[PDB]
C-alpha cells in the first residue's frame, strides 16, 4: 500500500523522470541550477541585510528620553486644561496620547473631560478641524 | 531468491 | 513442524489439503464426504513420514499397511492407491535405497534420457526403478552435468553448484540422508574489503545493506502499486526500476534542500523588510529628537503653544522610541531563527561515489544469485519462486558435490562422450542418432518408445542448432525458449598450501572501482579443509571474464587479496581453475533467470511434452513421446539441483503413467 517510509515515488513523479532517455538528468540539473540560484539570492540579500544593520548601530541610545515618575492628579489646572486643547486639535481621539502628553491624568479622566467641558471649550469644532488633516 |  | 504434519512439510505438500495433483488422481475423494478426505490426508502423510523416518530402504505397500493403524489400515484399496500415487510421484522411495522387492528381469518399454544431469540421473533411476529399459546419453566423459567438482590429491571444489538451500522442505535433505555427504554449516558473516583493501567500516556496512534491501522493496512497489512494468512498450527490468528509484531518492534529496533554503530566503527577505522600517524609523527618531531639543531650548517661561511643543514631541518621541524597540525584539526572533535554519540543513546527497561503490557489490551479489545483469532480470517475475523457499541455514558440500550426480549413476546404462545431434520423433517411436565426441565419425542411432530430454536451456537456445528435432518444435514450444533467460556466472578455485585468511569467516567480499565491473571477482569463499579460496565472477563481468587468459584472471585475484592480507601473506597459488560456462557447448550458460518479458508461466510451457502428428492421415491422435525436465522446467523451483532433480522424479512419474499405465485412477 504504502513506500518504505523515507523511499519517495510518486506517481506523478515516475512520469517525469521516465518520459525521455535523458529525462531524469534534465529534471536532476534543472533543480541543481535552480539550487545554485536560490544559494545566490541568499547572499545577495545577506550583503543587504549586512549594510542596513550597519546603519543601525547604536540603535537609538543617544536619542532615547528618560522615562518620568508622575503620580495621576485630579484636578485641572488651566494650564492642564489648555495643553489638552491642543492635544486634540493634534490627535484626534489617541487618549493614551493626550494622556501622555498632559501626562498627569488618566484615559478615563481625559475620557470623561472632553464631555464636561465639551461645550466650553467648544471640542466639537476642534475635531472637525482635526479631521481636515 | 537474494541468497542474502 | 513435527508429526505427520512435519511429513507434509518436508514433502512441500500442504498437510490439510488435497493438492491440485491427489485431486486429479483421487478424484472420487475430492468431490466426497470431508471425513475420508481427511483419511486420505492422514494416510498419504503417515506414508509419508514412514518414507521420510527411513529413506535408507525402500517403503513397500505391505510395511506401510501394517504400520497403519485403524481405522486408518481399514480401506486397504485406499491405502494401496496412496502408496501407489507416491511411488509414481516420486514422493518415496526415490533416490538411492536398498530394494526390498528386486526389480523384474524383464522390462517393458523403451527411454532414452538426453543427458546424464542431475534431472536425468533423477528420472533414469526412478524409471529404471518401474520396470522400463532407460538408456542415458551424455555428451561429456562424467555424469553430474552443471556440478562439476575440481578433485586433484586432496584438493576439492565445487565449480558448479555448491549450496544446498535449506533443509526445511528440501529433497535433497533425502539424498543426504542416502549418500554420506558432509553438510556443512555456512557463516553469514561477510566483510566487504574496498578497492584499496580496507575493510569497510560497519557503520556504512550496515546502512548501505540496509538501503540496498529498501530499494528493493521499493521496486516491489513501482511493480505491484504503480503498475510500473511497461516502458515504451518494452517491459520493465530490475535494473531499470533500480535506475528510476534510485533518481527519484536522488531527486527527493534536491527537492529538500531546495525546500529548505527557499525557507531561509523566505525569513532573509521579511527580515530585510524589517531593517527598512527600522533605518527609517532611526531616521524619524533623529529627526524628532533634534526638533525636540530646539524646543526644549526656548527657556521658559513660556506661551502654552510652546509648553505643547515640547510635551508633545516628547510624547511622539516616546511613542516612535517604543515602536522602534519592539522592531529590535521582534528583528532577534528572526535572528534566532535563521541562526537555527542554517544549523539543520538537510543531507546534501543522497548516496556518494564511496556510497555507491558498496551499493554495487550488494548489486553483484544480486547479479549473482540470478547470474544476469539486473537490466535483464523481469522486475514483475524475477521473484516469483521466492514462496516456496526452504527453512534452515544455508549448506555447502564439503566433499565435493559430485558425490551425489556418481552416486546416483550406479546400476545405470550411461553412453559417455555420446553427444545427441538429432531428436526424431514419430507416431510409432523414436530414434535419437548420436555421435561419438572424441572421434565425430562413429555414429550411433538409439530406437525408444520416448525420449526425455533434460539438454540445458542454453543448448535449446543455441543458434545454430546444435541438436535438431524431427520434426522441429512447435512454435509455443520454441517461443518459450527464446523468451526465457539463460544467464551466466563462473568461478576461479584458487589453491594454496597455508591458510592465510580468517578461518572463522567463510565468505567476504571485494568492492569493485566501477558499477561496470562490479561483478568482477567480488566474492570470496572458504569452505573446505584444504586451503581452497573460491572466486566469483557474475553480472556483466562473467560474460567477459570469458576473453581473458586464466593467468591474467588468476593475477587480479593476486591483487586483491595482496590490497587485503599484504603482498607477503599472499603466495603464488599451487593449483589453479577458472569455470568457462557460457563457452562450454554442453551448458552455454549457467541457470536460468526469468527474463523481462517472460514469467513463470514460460517454464511451465518448458515442461510440456510433445504429441507428434498421425503416421497414417486419418489415424487417432497418439501418445506424447517428447519429454523435458531439467532446472528450466519446474516453475516453483528453477535454476537449482533440487528443482532439477524434482523435474526428474516429474517426468519419470508421468512417463510411467503414459506407459506402464496408472492403476492408481479407478
Amino acid at each position: 500500500r504504502k513506500p518504505p517510509k523515507g523511499m519517495f515515488l510518486s506517481q506523478e513523479d515516475v512520469e517525469a523522470v521516465s518520459a525521455n532517455a535523458t529525462a531524469a538528468t534534465t529534471v536532476l540539473r534543472q533543480l541543481d541550477m535552480e539550487l545554485v540560484s536560490v544559494k545566490r539570492q541568499i547572499q545577495n540579500i545577506k550583503q543587504t541585510n549586512s549594510a542596513l544593520k550597519e546603519k543601525l548601530d547604536g540603535g537609538i541610545e543617544p536619542y532615547r528620553l528618560p522615562e518620568v515618575i508622575q503620580k495621576c492628579n485630579a484636578r485641572w489646572t488651566t494650564e492642564e486644561q489648555l495643553l489638552a486643547v491642543q492635544a486634540i486639535r493634534k490627535y484626534g481621539r489617541d487618549f493614551q496620547a493626550i494622556s501622555d502628553v498632559i501626562g498627569n491624568k488618566s484615559v478615563v479622566q481625559v475620557k470623561n473631560f472632553f464631555v464636561n467641558y465639551r461645550r466650553r471649550f467648544n471640542i466639537d469644532e476642534v475635531l472637525q478641524e482635526w479631521e481636515a488633516e | 531468491p537474494r541468497s542474502f | 513442524p513435527s508429526g505427520v504434519e512435519g511429513a507434509a512439510f518436508q514433502s512441500r505438500l500442504p498437510h490439510d489439503r488435497m493438492t491440485s495433483q491427489e485431486a486429479a488422481c483421487f478424484p472420487d475423494i475430492i468431490s466426497g464426504p470431508q471425513q475420508t478426505q481427511k483419511v486420505f490426508l492422514f494416510i498419504r502423510n503417515r506414508t509419508l513420514q514412514l518414507w521420510l523416518d527411513n529413506p535408507k530402504i525402500q517403503l513397500t505397500f505391505e510395511a506401510t499397511l501394517q504400520q497403519l493403524e485403524a481405522p486408518y489400515n481399514s480401506d486397504t484399496v485406499l491405502v494401496h492407491r496412496v502408496h501407489s500415487y507416491l511411488e509414481r510421484h516420486g514422493l518415496i522411495n526415490f533416490g538411492i535405497y536398498k530394494r526390498i522387492k528386486p526389480l523384474p528381469t524383464k522390462k517393458t518399454g523403451k527411454v532414452i534420457i538426453i543427458g546424464s544431469g542431475v534431472s536425468g540421473l533423477a528420472a533414469a533411476r526412478q524409471l529404471q526403478s518401474f520396470g522400463m529399459d532407460v538408456t542415458l546419453l551424455e555428451a561429456r566423459d562424467r555424469v553430474g552435468g552443471r556440478v562439476a567438482t575440481f578433485r586433484k590429491g586432496n584438493y576439492v571444489a565445487d565449480l558448479g553448484a555448491m549450496v544446498v538451500t535449506g533443509l526445511g522442505g528440501n529433497p535433497m535433505a533425502v539424498v543426504s540422508k542416502q549418500v554420506n555427504m558432509e553438510l556443512a554449516k555456512i557463516k553469514q558473516k561477510c566483510p566487504l574489503y574496498e578497492a584499496n583493501g580496507q575493510a569497510v567500516p560497519k557503520e556504512k556496512d550496515e546502512m548501505v545493506e540496509q538501503e540496498f534491501n529498501r530499494l528493493l522493496e521499493a521496486t516491489s512497489y513501482l511493480s505491484h502499486q504503480l503498475d510500473f512494468n511497461v516502458l515504451n512498450n518494452k517491459p520493465v527490468s530490475l535494473g531499470q526500476a533500480l535506475e528510476v528509484v534510485i533518481q527519484l531518492q536522488e531527486k527527493h534529496v534536491k527537492d529538500e534542500q531546495i525546500e529548505h533554503w527557499k525557507k531561509i530566503v523566505k525569513t532573509q527577505e521579511e527580515l530585510k523588510e524589517l531593517l527598512n522600517k527600522m533605518v527609517n524609523l532611526k531616521e524619524k527618531i533623529k529627526e524628532l529628537h533634534q526638533q525636540y531639543k530646539e524646543a526644549s531650548e526656548v527657556k521658559p517661561p513660556r506661551d502654552i503653544t510652546a509648553e505643547f511643543l515640547v510635551k508633545s514631541k516628547h510624547r511622539d518621541l516616546t511613542a516612535l522610541c517604543k515602536e522602534y524597540d519592539e522592531l529590535a525584539e521582534t528583528q532577534g526572533k528572526l535572528e534566532e531563527k535563521l541562526q537555527e535554519l542554517e544549523a539543520n540543513p538537510p543531507s546534501d546527497v543522497y548516496l556518494s561515489s564511496r556510497d555507491r561503490q558498496i551499493l554495487d557489490w550488494h548489486f553483484a551479489n544480486l547479479e549473482f544469485a540470478n547470474a544476469t545483469p539486473l537490466s535483464t532480470l523481469s522486475l514483475k517475475h524475477w521473484d516469483q519462486d521466492d514462496d516456496f523457499e526452504f527453512t534452515g541455514s544455508h549448506l555447502t558440500v564439503r566433499n565435493g558435490y559430485s558425490c551425489v550426480p556418481v552416486a546416483l549413476a550406479e546400476g545405470l546404462d550411461i553412453k559417455l562422450n555420446t553427444a545427441v545431434r538429432q531428436v526424431r520423433y514419430t507416431a510409432s517411436g523414436c530414434e535419437v542418432i548420436a555421435v561419438n565426441t572424441r572421434s565425430t565419425s562413429q555414429t550411433f542411432i538409439y530406437k525408444c518408445d520416448a525420449v526425455l530430454c533434460t539438454l540445458p536451456l542454453g543448448v535449446l537456445k543455441q543458434q545454430p542448432p546444435a541438436v535438431q528435432f524431427v520434426p522441429p518444435l512447435p512454435e509455443w514450444k520454441t517461443s518459450a525458449v527464446q523468451r526465457m533467460g539463460f544467464g551466466n556466472l563462473n568461478k576461479v578455485v584458487l589453491c594454496f598450501d597455508r591458510v592465510f585468511w580468517d578461518p572463522s569467516v567463510n565468505l567476504f567480499g571485494h568492492v569493485g572501482s566501477t558499477t561496470a565491473s562490479r561483478g568482477e571477482l567480488f566474492l570470496f569463499w572458504n569452505l573446505y579443509k584444504a586451503p581452497i579460496l573460491l572466486a566469483l565472477v557474475a553480472g556483466e563481468a562473467a560474460g567477459i571474464m570469458e576473453n581473458i587468459s586464466d593467468d591474467v584472471i588468476v593475477g587480479r585475484c593476486l591483487a586483491i587479496l595482496k590490497g587485503i592480507f599484504g603482498s607477503s601473506a599472499v603466495p603464488q597459488p599451487k593449483e589453479t581453475v577458472v569455470s568457462r560456462w557460457r563457452a562450454d557447448p554442453w551448458a552455454r550458460g549457467s541457470y536460468s533467470y526469468v527474463a523481462a518479458g517472460s514469467s513463470g508461466n514460460d517454464y511451465d510451457l518448458m515442461a510440456q511434452p510433445i504429441t507428434p502428428g498421425p503416421s497414417i492421415p486419418g489415424a487417432p491422435q497418439p501418445i506424447p513421446r517428447l519429454f523435458f525436465a531439467g532446472e528450466h522446467t519446474i516453475r516453483n523451483y528453477p535454476a537449482t539441483v533440487h528443482g532439477a532433480l524434482l523435474s526428474g522424479l516429474r517426468e519419470a512419474g508421468r512417463i510411467a503413467d503414459q506407459f506402464l499405465g496408472a492403476m492408481y485412477t479407478l
